[PDB]
């Protein structure tokens, strides 16, 4: 069971091979699959989980809520994520 | 005229854009179509409507919102000022933001 899954899918979708909307999806698909897994460092647990909220709060459409943010922004706090747990 | 799934506290394309979670709330189907969205609002309002579900706590950026929580599934249902659904997922209780929900309520 790949634990770093929820990682790897930020890294793909900072270099833009995935959309954020693609990143968005599959991160909730990962995210239940490492769900309750023992043995998983919590600095990755926890990466993961704010890397989940991250994405909660993306929303494609132009007329989004004031606290929703777009691909861009998504970007921008998904790296600040990542160097934040230092992955 | 609305979409039949436009009732209540949904709209079908809210349900859409959550779809993503449905998985939380024993729905494993990966196709998303009218069958599946309705599986997904249907559950919600299980969720909902079960006797152990329970208000805790609010989503603060989302000004108003209380949530509504099931310890047994873990789940939560997030729904705004107005009343109507914005989203749901499980709560993990070994992560931080897990823990900091149960202690305090803050999604």
């Amino acid at each position: 069971m790949n634990k770093m899954a929820m990682i790897d899918l930020a890294k793909l979708f900072l270099a833009s091979k995935i959309t954020a909307i693609e990143f968005s999806e599959r991160i909730c698909v990962e995210r239940r699959r490492l769900y309750g897994v023992k043995d998983l460092s919590p600095n990755i647990l926890n990466c993961g989980e704010e890397l989940f909220m991250a994405a909660e709060r993306f929303e494609p459409d132009a007329d989004r809520a004031n606290y929703e943010i777009d691909d861009n922004g998504l970007k921008v706090e998904v790296r600040s994520i990542l160097e934040k747990f230092k992955l | 005229l609305n979409d039949p799934l436009d009732s209540g506290r949904f709209s079908r394309k809210q349900l859409d854009k959550k779809y993503k979670h449905a998985g939380d709330f024993g729905i494993s189907d990966t196709k998303k179509n009218r069958e599946t969205l309705t599986k997904f609002r249907d559950a919600i309002e299980e969720h909902l409507s079960d006797k152990d579900t329970v208000e805790k706590g609010t989503y603060r950026r989302e000004k108003g919102s209380k949530v509504y929580f099931n310890p047994n599934t873990m789940n939560v249902v997030i729904i705004k000022s107005n009343g109507e659904f914005l989203s749901g997922w499980k709560i993990n209780p070994d992560a931080d933001n897990g823990r900091i929900y149960l202690e305090t309520g803050e999604l």
